[PDB]
């Protein structure tokens, strides 16, 4: 129930979820290692035209863009943080929310050091 | 939040590939594996997001022009009109029910317009150009767009001539002209289509006595109206042989609301056809009152933002675009002309109305019918 | 199995969106929730994207849940139709409400379709005959027209159309279909209990020789089943005039909650209201159902649509609406009711495209003309007579204030409705009585 | 380049961060103790305020179901949305937070119907009033019923007698009929409904068991004094063995005022679904349509003529059609409706006093000029 302190207070919808993954990392003691992880992604989203048409194109279904990002992630060293945040965005079409999430966790780490 | 540092982000800071190394050669075998839901991408074609009430969202069509013909794979046409950052706003010409979400939308390429000329001379359309008297296709006859601009100052020239209407309550007191437009408000069943009517069957014989130049060609636009309405006016049109010259142009009130909104334009066209080549032109709009209506329907459904009796804020130049094609052209231009008469029907006698006090300050003069001066035997109940 | 059934997402109030995974159906086609206390038809109203239809439900809502299973028909709402239909009472989805057993349909129509088109419609102004002085000489009705009554709760527009059915449905040789569309259930059953003993409608193995088809969403029914009632009722009575080739006589009470409903479910989809408060498509939903009564060239259907004004303002957009799509219009008044003159038609309102010379004879048109003549000369002295009395008018104008209210007690009548309720019996008056009495 | 189309989002689902925080905390490796949030029968509050709570979860809930709150006021489920539900409260706001557990009931909004109603002083909800303890020998039926059909019903054929002489004469009242008593504040309202209410206690020592009249008064929005001054008239005389008494008084909640006529309707159909007569009084009819205005405009649903909703009419048609002479196979009960509505200066084209005389049979209008000339009752 007890979630630790946020080093800085920030905006809506996007940043209270970096706010809230920056809680949930610090619980884990995993805070470079999902930082790094989101800029990993989005690399990937660079790269494939389609990984980036699951955060854009509206006519691929609910159900395909959450079975297309957890059959790629399975474990394989990526963390729970990350393997659980990137398939709460793609149930809800909230992928392209990724780079705001990203730049949000960027203040809240240099806030933290 | 700021968009330099998320800019910035654009260039790689990843410091680890222990993703970018595994997802990719595991994506493309899972994409594989879901592309039997996958649609195919769509870029210079559209493809329709959500539909209803007449109105289609269509995503793509990267390529369309504001107010262009739309196709659906359904045959329905369309137009879009307002062009948004993600989607296309379509008013659909016709009935919605065939169209479905994820229907392939196709770009005609052209602007929207209506046959004009003289194979449109006797035939009942509808409200884009499409002949529904059962008479066949429209032959001798060519495509025109319907949002022409109004001849400007420099292409007109003083209204002289009378083009009489044949009541002499109006011919003798509010006297119209060769190029005026000249409203006929009133209430309702107080002889507004009489006065409109009785003008066109006057034209036919004024017709076969003047020297072939000074003929008048009436086109009635029945917007709103219902059908059989429309079809006893061409019983009474054929009858009397004033269908030779009059064109009718009918979006009854079954039909969509972009057909009633753009039925006085498609009438306007295949009537500029005359002004434009030297004849000259009569012009009905019946139920303008009814096109103020279904052009609401259009920009309530649109999502934009209502005004005086929610309707829109440009309604004003719904109407004043209209009428101001309605002109007496110069004789570098044939000296043809064209003579407007809108329609406005106003409720309990509510001249202050705001469609009312509109086609009021843009038309030439007013024909005021009041539904007391009808029912102490003054017909026609002028004003 | 588990394609072609969609899931509900939400629920609000009569509006239902299901979700459907693998292909979404069609606008106007009709769904099936499974497992609802009773049968609760969707009818998909909008595809609202992501795979979502946005429906408006047939019956009540209350108990869904938002994991349903609902499963799509192929179809719009497909209601029984034919001669089997006489004699009984149907709901909105064609479900027999009479405990008759089920209707023997000679096809299963759907009940949304295109007006017919331009090619098919007739041009034939003959007189119908109603036995009313006021509806006889001042507004005629058409043979095979549309005909209007517009009234105020509680100035006789139910009294009207039931004196209607009384005077021209048992002279009509076609079948009457009733589209109780919003009104009380009690008058469903006065008029199913009426038609019962004067052999309208038989019961049992005497079924065929009825006459009549009531169709009946009335006013204790969701917005959803009001607003497609009277589309029930067109099909069965268009069945008649296509197929059959039969002159039809259609009677909805009350078309006007045809279009508060659909301004019920109308804040619900989503829309920006219009004026008063109605919905944006309050002219092509009119003009979309109204459009489908007409007379063809292989049918008539003589149409009575009674139209309720909601304030007594006949400027309300729903009542102004309906004007435009009638033939006869036959508007009452609130304060010619209080004058105990009933029906209490208002003269000069009351309009109609018969009252031509060319079509009813120039002796007809001419004393109609002259009694709304002397009506409107009384109506400039109101005010005269009111703050200043009789006494200061001309003497060539207390005889047109006279002659005028003699007349307006003369379009005054009894009707054969009435006579249980005022005890006086009710009078047929034949038309040529009604022109040489006036 | 290939980021462009990233730079600012998209979604729906404005709690998007209430279904980010039910996948993220199970991810912490601590919280996987059965650290759950409950969601299939059980739900957070998200907003609450003006009488509407926005209630996250809920999966299992019905449309129209009455739900409860950990406070122990009770709500009523009436917007099912796709990621969250729209409760309205029956009770005072004040005490439900965001974060409260909101709990299902399993059942549609029900009122307890049955014998034990009888003398009983009663909320918009069920719950008694008058300090005598729970409703003992009664069962729980919806508010919210369809009325009976068309082959359901038949013929008005008994009368009802008021005992007022202006009624039983010139306006006469049979069992099942809606009769409408309008007028102006003050004209005598009220003494024609609750004459009607002690006539039946006269009437009820005389007849046999099978036509006595068990009456029911819902009082909408009244002064919660003038409900205690009619409860000590309806003992004095003993009129209330034969009465039920509904009261959501004007400083009860908008949707206790909304569903009271619901509720005592509900309590007045057992005794037509069971072939005894009811005789049901709807005291200022209008209270509620401004009662379900409030609601209405705080949903922020779009307002139509005199700012009502559009549904106004369909709030009154429902309820009044559920007052009914049953057929002879359902017992033949009836249900009569006195709905009170009252209207301003004499006015009686408003929208709810037009709307309410297109659904009742007839009308009792109370004349003010009559009534302040010594005429009572002032029957124009
Ligand atoms: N000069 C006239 N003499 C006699 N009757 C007339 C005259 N002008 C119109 N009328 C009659 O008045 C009625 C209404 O005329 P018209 O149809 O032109 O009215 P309107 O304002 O278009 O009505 P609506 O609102 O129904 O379209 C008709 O019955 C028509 O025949
Ligand atoms: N028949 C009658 N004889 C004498 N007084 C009467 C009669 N009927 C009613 N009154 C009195 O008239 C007054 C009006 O109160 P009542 O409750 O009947 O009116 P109301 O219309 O319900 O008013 P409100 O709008 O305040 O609820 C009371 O003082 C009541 O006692
Ligand atoms: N033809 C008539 N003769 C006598 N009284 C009538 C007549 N028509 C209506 N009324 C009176 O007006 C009332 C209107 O009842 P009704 O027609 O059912 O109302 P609505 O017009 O709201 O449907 C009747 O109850 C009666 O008192
Ligand atoms: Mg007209
Ligand atoms: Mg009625
Ligand atoms: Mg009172």
């Amino acid at each position: 129930l007890k979630l630790p302190t946020a080093p800085l207070q920030l905006s809506g919808t996007s940043a209270q979820i970096a706010t809230l993954l920056w809680q949930v990392a610090a619980k884990e003691n995993q805070l470079d290692k999902v930082q790094d992880e989101l800029y990993q992604f989005i690399e990937l989203f660079k790269q494939h035209s389609e990984l980036r048409r699951l955060a854009t194109d509206p006519f691929v279904p609910t159900l395909v863009r959450t079975k297309i990002i957890s059959s790629v992630l399975k474990d394989s060293g990526a963390s729970e943080i990350t393997k659980k945040l990137f398939e709460a965005l793609a149930d809800e079409g909230a992928l392209s929310a990724l780079l705001e999430v990203t730049v949000n966790y960027e203040e809240l780490m240099l806030a933290h050091k | 939040a700021d968009a330099k540092a998320l800019d910035e982000l654009r260039k790689p800071k990843f410091s680890s590939k222990y993703l970018i190394q595994h997802v990719s050669q595991k994506l493309i075998p899972a994409v594989k594996e879901w592309e039997k839901s996958y649609q195919p991408p769509v870029i210079h074609l559209g493809r329709v997001l959500s539909v209803g009430d007449g109105i289609a969202r269509v995503y793509g069509l990267k390529s369309v022009q504001a107010g262009e013909l739309v196709c659906f794979d359904s045959g329905v046409k369309g137009m879009a009109l307002n062009l948004q950052a993600d989607h296309v706003g379509v008013v659909v010409f016709g009935n919605d029910s065939v169209i479905h979400q994820g229907d392939l939308v196709y770009r005609t390429g052209q602007i929207v317009n209506v046959p004009i000329g003289p194979g449109t001379l006797g035939r009942v359309t509808d409200g884009l150009g499409q002949p529904i008297d059962g008479k066949g296709p429209l032959t001798n006859v060519r495509s025109s767009l319907v949002e022409v601009k109004a001849p400007g100052i420099i292409a007109r020239q003083s209204v002289r001539e009378p083009l009489f209407t044949g009541v002499k309550a109006v011919d003798a007191l509010v006297p119209i002209g060769r190029g005026q437009r000249e409203l006929i408000i009133g209430d309702r069943q107080t002889g507004k289509t009489a006065v409109a009517i009785d003008a066109i069957i006057h034209q036919k014989n004024c017709n076969e006595q003047v020297p072939k130049a000074q003929r008048v060609y009436c086109v009635y636009v029945a917007v709103g109206q219902k059908r059989s309405t429309v079809a006893q006016l061409v019983k009474l049109f054929t009858q009397t042989g004033a269908m030779r010259y009059t064109i009718m142009v009918s979006a009854t009130a079954s039909d969509a609301a972009p057909l009633q909104f753009l039925a006085p334009y498609s009438g306007c066209a295949m009537a500029e056809y005359f002004r434009d080549t030297g004849k000259h032109g009569l012009i009905i709009y019946d139920d303008l009152s009814k096109q103020s209506v279904a052009y609401r329907q259009m920009s309530l459904l649109l999502r934009r933002p209502p005004g005086r009796e929610a309707f829109p804020g440009d309604v004003f130049y719904l109407h004043s675009r209209l009428l101001e094609r309605a002109a007496k052209l110069s004789k570098e231009l044939g000296g043809g002309s064209l003579t407007a008469f809108p329609v406005i029907e106003t409720q309990a006698g509510d001249v202050s109305a705001y469609i009312a006090t509109n086609v009021i300050s843009i038309t030439d003069g007013q024909i005021f019918l009041e539904t007391e001066l009808f029912y102490k035997g003054i017909r026609p109940a002028l004003n | 199995p588990a394609i072609d059934a969609g899931y509900v997402s939400q629920v609000i109030g009569p509006v239902v969106d299901v979700r459907f995974d693998g292909e979404l159906p069609s606008i106007l086609s009709s769904l099936e929730v499974e497992g609802h206390s009773v049968r609760l038809v969707l009818e998909v109203a909008q595809h609202m994207g992501d795979n979502t239809v946005r429906c408006i439900a047939m019956d009540s809502t209350d108990g869904l849940v938002r994991g349903q299973k609902v499963v799509d028909t192929g179809s719009p709402i497909k209601v029984p139709v034919g001669r089997g239909t006489l004699g009984r009472i149907m709901n909105v989805i064609g479900e027999p409400v009479d405990e008759q057993g089920p209707i023997d349909a000679a096809d299963i129509w759907s009940i949304h379709r295109e007006a017919p088109e331009f090619t098919e419609q007739s041009t034939e102004q003959e007189i119908l005959v109603t036995g009313i002085k006021v509806v006889d000489l001042l507004a005629p009705y058409q043979r095979g027209g549309k005909i209007g009554l517009f009234g105020g709760a509680g100035v006789g527009k139910t009294v009207l159309i039931m004196e209607l059915i009384n005077n021209v449905a048992k002279a009509h040789g076609g079948f009457s279909v009733f589209a109780g569309v919003g009104e009380r259930t009690r008058e469903g059953n006065d008029l199913y209990r009426e038609m019962i003993e004067s052999g309208v409608i038989k019961l049992g193995a005497e079924r065929g020789n009825s006459k009549c088809t009531l169709v009946y969403g009335q006013m204790n029914e969701p917005p959803g089943a009001r607003a497609r009632v009277a589309l029930t009722g067109l099909t069965v009575a268009e069945y008649f005039r296509d197929i059959e080739g039969q002159d039809v006589l259609l009677f909805v009470d009350n078309i006007f909650r045809f279009t508060q409903a659909n301004s019920e479910v109308s804040a619900l989809l989503g829309r920006i209201p219009s004026a008063v408060g109605y919905q944006p498509t309050l002219a092509t939903d009119l003009g979309g159902l109204q459009e489908r009564i007409t007379t063809t060239t292989k049918g008539s259907i003589t149409s009575v649509q009674a139209v309720y004004v909601p304030a007594d303002d006949l400027t309300d957009p729903a009542p102004a609406t309906t004007f435009a799509h009638l033939d006869a219009t036959t508007v009452l008044s609130r304060s010619i009711a209080e004058l105990g003159i009933y029906p209490a038609v208002d003269p000069l309102d009351s309009t109609s495209r018969m009252l031509n010379p060319n079509v009813i004879g120039a002796e007809h048109y001419n004393v109609a003309r002259g009694v709304q003549k002397v009506l409107q000369d009384y109506k400039n002295l109101q005010d005269i007579i009111a703050i200043l009395g009789m006494d200061e008018l001309s003497e060539e104008d207390k005889l047109t204030v006279a002659r005028a209210r003699k007349i307006q007690r003369f379009l005054s009548q009894p009707f054969q409705v009435a006579e249980v309720f005022t005890g006086t019996p009710g009078k047929y008056v034949d038309l040529a009585d009604t022109i040489s009495g006036f």
